[PDB]
Order: C-alpha cells, then structure tokens, then sequence
C-alpha cells in the first residue's frame, strides 16, 4: 500500500521494516544467538513410543512478515526463524508435562503425579533432604534416574558435603548429584528452592508428526485484524506467513515414580 | 545465492580430536556434525545443484515480479550445465588407461573395472566434481560376494577426519530423507548409516527431537576391509566447483535478458500521432491500415469582434527505441567474462586455422589445461585409495596373492581432444608400424564385410595364378 | 597474528573469490533497488594459469 505511516497492527505480531517510533531497519545486521538453543527436557528423559495415529495433541503458531522485511532487512528470516519455533514448542511440551503449566491439554502431568501421591519433601537442601527425597522413589521400589532443577540453585547445591567422606555431594563440573543427572529448566514457573526426580522411564512420550512447516503468500488471518478491523489479506497486503505444527502425546505410565523437593 | 555460497561455515572439512573408537562410544558427536551439515553445507550443494538444473535465481525469485496484466519473462540461461559438461568432458571424455608390471594385479584390476562398468562411474565423478567441488564413491561387498563400487550423492553424505596433520578419515556418514509419494508429514525422518573401519552402523532419526540417533532394525553390519570404505574427491584443494564463482555473472545476464524482454513486451512499437482539435470517428480509425490519404482540416475559432484564426493540426509516427549499443556492449561483456574466468572457449569471438584441429584446440584450451593436470593430481590421490580397498579385499578373500602390491598401477591419462585417423595411420605407417589386414580393414567403414573381403582377396589371388 | 596473517587472509579471500564487493555492504543500497554486488575471480584465473 501507499501508507506512509506503517500499517497498525492488532496484535502487534507482524514483522516490520519499520518500527513505529520510525525507525527503519535498512543496512540490518543479523542478529546472533546470545544463548544457545534450548531443548526439549521430556524428550531428553522420557522414554520414547513409537505411536501411528492416536492421546495426542495439536500444537501450532503461525509467524507473519511484511515482504519490505522480508526483502531488505532479513532475506533469510524464515530459514533461521525455525529452530527458535521448535525451541518455542519444545519449550510448551515440557512446561506442560512436567508443571502442568501452559494449559496442559493432557490430564496427565508430573506436577499432578507428585500432587496425586504427596510425594513432596518439606525443607532447605541438605544431604540428608537429598536422601530422604530419593528414599520417598526407592520406597516404592523404584530408583532415581536423574534431577531436575532451577539452574539458581547450584548456589545451594555447592554448599553440602558429605560428613563421612567430608567431600562435595555435587560435582559442578559434571553438573550432576548425588552421581546422578541434573537438567536445568529455564522456564519462570520452577522457584529457586524447588527440586524434582522420578524414574523418568516411566514417563512416555510420541510424536505422531514431526514439525511440519509451510510458508504461505495468499493465506487470510483472521486473528490479525487491520487497524480498521478488517482481516489481514497476505497476497493483497503484500505479506507472507510461516505456519508451523505439530502432534505430541504424553502418558505417565506409573504416577507415584516422581517426588519433589520444595521450600518449608 | 551469496550468503550460501560464499558463507564461512560451509565448504569446511569436519575434524574429530579422538579415535575411531571415541566418536562410536559417543554417537551423539556425530549428531552434531549432521546438524552442522544440514544446517551449513547442504543449502551451498543444493543451490549448485539448482544452477547446475537451471533453475537459477532469477526463476524462482518470484517474489518481485508484479501479477498483473503484464508478462513476466523471467529467464534463465544454463550456463551452468554448459560450463560442466564441457569441463568435465575434456577431463574424463577419453578412459583412464591402467598400467602394471605386474599381469595378476592388471588382470584383477581390469576385471573389477569390468564388473563395475567403471568408465561411466569414473565420468560420473567428475561431473559430481565439476558441478559440487566433491564427490564420494562408497564400495561395499555384494550379498552376491562380488566387490561393487555405487557413488553417493553429494548432498548427503560427508566424512569426519582424524584432527592430526595426516588427515585419515575417521568415520563416513550417508544420511537420507526416505519418503512416500502420498503424503508430507514424517517425510523429515532420516535414515542415517555411520560407516567406520570395521562396519556400518545403521540408524533412524528425525530433526524434531533434534537428531537423537537410535538403532535401526540390525543395526550393526560387519565389512572385511579394513579402513571406513567411503573415499572423497575434490576439484581443487578448496573443493569449488566450476561455475561457483561466476554464478553472479549468470545471475546478471539472466536480469539483463528479462529485462529486455519486459521492454519488447510492454511497449507499443510504433503509432500514428495525431495532435490538434479535431474529430476522429472511431468507425473511421479502422481504416487507418488502408488509407492512402490523411487529411487533417484545422478548427477555426471566431473571435467576438470578428476575427478568425486556426488552430494547430499536426501528425506523424512515433515509434519506441532504446540504447542497442551499451545494451549489447554490456551484455557481450558478461557473456565474455563468464567465459574467461571458467577458461570455456568463447563460441561467439572465434575463428578455426586451416585443418588441424588438435593444435588450435591445444592453443584454445590452454588455459582450461592448467586446471585440470591439478584435478589430475587429485583424481589420481583418490583412485590409489580405490585401490587399496579392492586390494585388502582380494587378500582377505585369498581370491589373490598376499605378495602383490596394488601401488605399482599407473594410471594414464589422456584428453579428450579431437583426433585425425587418416593422418595417424600416415604418421604410424611411415616411421615402421605394422598392421595386419583385418585390423586394417576394421578402421575404414567403405568395406561392407570387412572379413568376408579377406576370402574374397583369396580368390583373386589363386586365379592370378593361371 | 597482528601484523602478517591479516595480510595472508586476503590474499586467501581473493583466490576464493570474496572480494572486497562482496562483503563490504557498508556503503550499498537495497531499499528497493537489487544489490547487484559481484566478483570476477581474476585472482583464481591468475594463479591457476602461472602455477
């Protein structure tokens, strides 16, 4: 279009070569990757399913771009902008199963195993906290197979030795305790104090499709209104979109193989 | 195109620190190099490869191109194939002939030629080389107990080396997107093959869980040679192919060509101008092609105190031109320069001396010769590790001698230049060649039977007697 | 490191043909127009042929 002023968006979500505040991305540099990419934490753990068909779930997000963007400040977006989407969806698969955060569309999580069976450990991190938490696991005949925690807390974990053998319980250069595992979760939701363990072979997962990704120039989206409240148009507004999706299932085959660690 | 080709992290060579034995121990190393070769040196092969097809940028780049009533005349060109089938036919047009001191050894070579058919698999190569820069040959041993030799495409398959200046090979890796025709949905499943000196380790893996690789159903498939069996070739020793570095000129013709294209589309050739105050019946103006007389009658405008005055007819053809000299001065200097920075003979500024077509051809190719004696190198480097795999083999086979040595081989090279039959029998004639009869006989085609004349020449010759 | 490879490491980018045009889009335009950067490998062309 002929609009001087760039287009208003609602949501926002659209990527512009021109800022509102004016600014204009000519000359662009690419960006680089500050922090490495995330991965998945359940599929790292858990024990893969093989599954044809389907209880699964759909997850999937679409990522519109004005062609200026496309044509003068990032050529390449879209071919970089994949790994950041299957990090946004790892990251949603694993908030999910494991704190039953993000609206988990399963009935069946982590978060709720341990809430179901109590299985919670009141107080600081100690060793003898450490051995009581992995006690509640070989109680019921099951035995620990890896920690997960708030990477914040290796403050804490630095601080216990072992009286007997007057050593350090955790190896932070091997980033395991107690010679177990641990994985750091990045999400917000885990707290400082919070630690959790399971047998994690009892949680299951499967993947009945992998990512699929199309990339589209005529598409209408109907949950991106213009700012008179019309739809976006791609092909007559000049835009393209990224559409990615995917089906994940989720399953606790024992819900009393996890135990968590939580400030008094 | 640019940041594909000419990007730091692909064309690299990957390196491991550890043995053979501490990248199998850890598999998941050779998860990330496959990441790496997905995400840096595939895109830079496919877009050869799509040159190499013709679907050059100028094609697919849709994204400009206005849907209206006008034409598009997007264009590509084909330099690309052009430039590497003449390369590489001057450099493999002509077999590779092998030399032995030793005839077991000859014979055992020629017959793994043979069985392999390895005249069309050797030019295939260096297509592979002109096109990509590299190209890999793997040898397995048949479920029929024979030795085979298949190439391995390019776009799928690396090799991970020894970190030490030495540069042996350490581990193979064959990886392929195996899909049905049906259907797009698990298509980026792939199945992945890691072969090490002592057997092929197959797997299964996907992109979306991030390329963990599990066993394949047997996973694990013992060979008898006793070094990873998949060998590496190169063009040069920065492994760059032939048109790689011209590619942004066929990107400039390709733009020039279309460009030229819209003008003549777009614009009316000529017209018919005519200016003035007037009336044209638009039933009249169809007679314009067959009218022999305009007649163009002025209005007359009276002015209130009685004044009369005319206004101003006028009419000619117009017609539509544009800059032919620095348009073909242009495009005659691209189509020059894509020529001599690949050394291809320029067909459009040429001129053939006298008969003799070998020497104007030496002089022209001159430069292209420069090039390949160093492919020559390399393409040598490699045929002797070919060799050394088809010789351990043989010997663990017993189907040889554990005495012989493969190394003595030597491989002659000849180009594929033109060549005169009749001026070499003169120049092998004179000088004291020999030749019997019937081969004689078999170099020119006028003889209708070329055995059958022998007897006949028999007959003339008995009845001369009497 | 400081003084001579920087030297070294042109030397290298011309014969793979990263020519300066290439990478210095300090200066270059691309708000509508094509970039329409290029490199002519004289340096390959030069080197093959003498060696």
């Amino acid at each position: 279009s002929n609009n001087v002023k760039p287009q208003v968006f609602n949501p926002d979500n659209v990527m512009m070569h021109e800022k509102k505040d004016g600014t204009l991305m000519n000359e662009f540099t690419t960006p680089i990757l500050q922090e490495v990419m995330e991965n998945s934490k359940i599929m790292q753990l858990g024990k893969y399913e093989p599954m044809e068909g389907t209880r699964a779930f759909k997850l999937g997000v679409i990522l519109p771009v004005t062609k200026e963007f496309l044509n003068y400040t990032y050529s390449q977006f879209f071919e970089e902008m994949k790994p950041m989407i299957a990090e946004a969806f790892y990251k949603k698969f694993d908030e999910a199963g494991i704190l039953n955060q993000g609206n988990n569309p399963f009935g069946k999580s982590i978060a709720q195993s341990i809430e179901k069976t109590n299985k919670v450990i009141k107080g600081d991190f100690t060793q003898d906290n450490i051995i009581d938490l992995e006690a509640l696991l070989e109680d019921d005949e099951l035995e620990a197979n890896a920690f997960i925690s708030k990477t914040q807390n290796r403050s804490l974990l630095r601080k216990i030795v072992d009286p007997e053998t007057k050593e350090r319980i955790y190896d932070r250069n091997s980033d395991s305790l107690d010679g177990l595992p641990v994985v750091n979760l990045k999400s917000s939701n885990l707290k400082r104090g919070e630690l959790i363990t399971g047998d994690f072979d009892k949680l299951i997962y499967g993947i009945p499709q992998l990512i699929e990704y199309k990339i589209d120039e005529t598409a209408q989206l109907s949950t991106v209104k213009n700012e008179d409240g019309t739809p976006v148009n791609l092909f007559e507004q000049d835009m393209v979109a990224l559409r990615a999706t995917m089906h994940v299932a989720l399953h606790i085959a024992d819900d009393k193989a996890f135990a968590k660690l939580v400030p008094a | 195109n640019i940041n594909y080709l000419f990007n730091d992290e692909a064309n690299v060579v990957y390196t491991y620190d550890g043995t053979e034995s501490d990248l199998l121990q850890n598999v998941n190393e050779v998860s990330k190099y496959i990441e790496h070769h997905m995400d840096y040196q595939r895109p830079r092969l496919k877009v050869l490869s799509d040159y190499y097809e013709g679907k050059t940028k100028n094609l697919v780049e849709l994204t400009r191109r206005k849907e209206e009533y006008m034409a598009d005349n997007r264009v590509a060109h084909d330099y690309a194939s052009y430039i590497s089938d003449f390369i590489n036919g001057y450099f493999l047009g002509n077999p590779i002939q092998y030399q032995d001191d030793d005839k077991d050894v000859l014979e055992a070579i020629e017959a793994f030629n043979d069985l392999n058919d390895v005249e069309s698999h050797n030019r295939s190569l260096g297509l592979d080389l002109s096109i990509y820069g590299k190209a890999y040959e793997l040898m397995i041993r048949n479920q029929d107990d024979e030795t085979r030799l298949y190439k391995s495409d390019a776009m799928s398959t690396f090799i991970i080396y020894d970190n030490t200046v030495e540069r042996n090979s350490i581990a193979g890796v064959r990886y392929l997107r195996t899909k049905p025709i049906d259907k797009t949905d698990e298509d980026e499943v792939f199945t992945v093959d890691l072969f090490t000196s002592h057997g092929v380790y197959r797997y299964l893996t996907n992109r979306t869980n991030g390329l963990k690789l599990t066993p394949r159903e047997n996973s694990f498939e013992s060979h008898s040679f006793e070094r990873m069996p998949i060998t590496e070739f190169s063009n040069n020793e920065r492994r760059k192919g032939d048109y790689e570095k011209v590619i942004t000129l066929i990107d400039l013709y390709d733009n020039a060509e279309s460009d030229t294209a819209n003008y003549m589309s777009d614009l009316n050739d000529a017209m018919l101008l005519i200016k003035g105050n007037l009336n044209l019946d638009p039933v009249e103006v169809r007679k314009q092609k067959e009218a022999n007389v305009l007649f163009l009658e002025p209005t007359v405008y009276v002015d209130a105190e009685g004044r009369e005055t005319e206004g101003s007819v006028d009419g000619g053809y117009i017609y539509k031109q544009y800059d032919v000299q620095g348009t073909e001065a242009y495009k005659d200097r691209l189509n020059s320069d894509i020529h001599m920075f690949t050394n291809t003979p320029n067909m459009k500024d040429d001129n053939f001396s006298g008969t003799q077509s070998g020497e104007a051809m030496k002089y022209k190719l001159f430069g292209l010769e420069q090039r390949t004696k160093t492919k020559e190198g390399l393409f040598t480097k490699g045929l002797r590790r070919r060799a050394k795999l088809l010789e351990t083999i043989l010997k663990n086979t017993r189907s040889i001698d554990a005495n012989k040595d493969f190394n003595t081989v030597r491989y002659v090279y000849n180009r594929n230049l033109p060549k005169s039959l009749i001026e070499e029998l003169k120049a092998y004639i004179d000088s004291g060649g020999k030749i019997s009869q019937t081969t004689l006989m078999s170099l020119f085609s006028f003889f209708q039977d070329p055995e059958l004349e022998v007897k006949k020449i028999e007959e003339d010759e008995k009845e001369s007697i009497k």
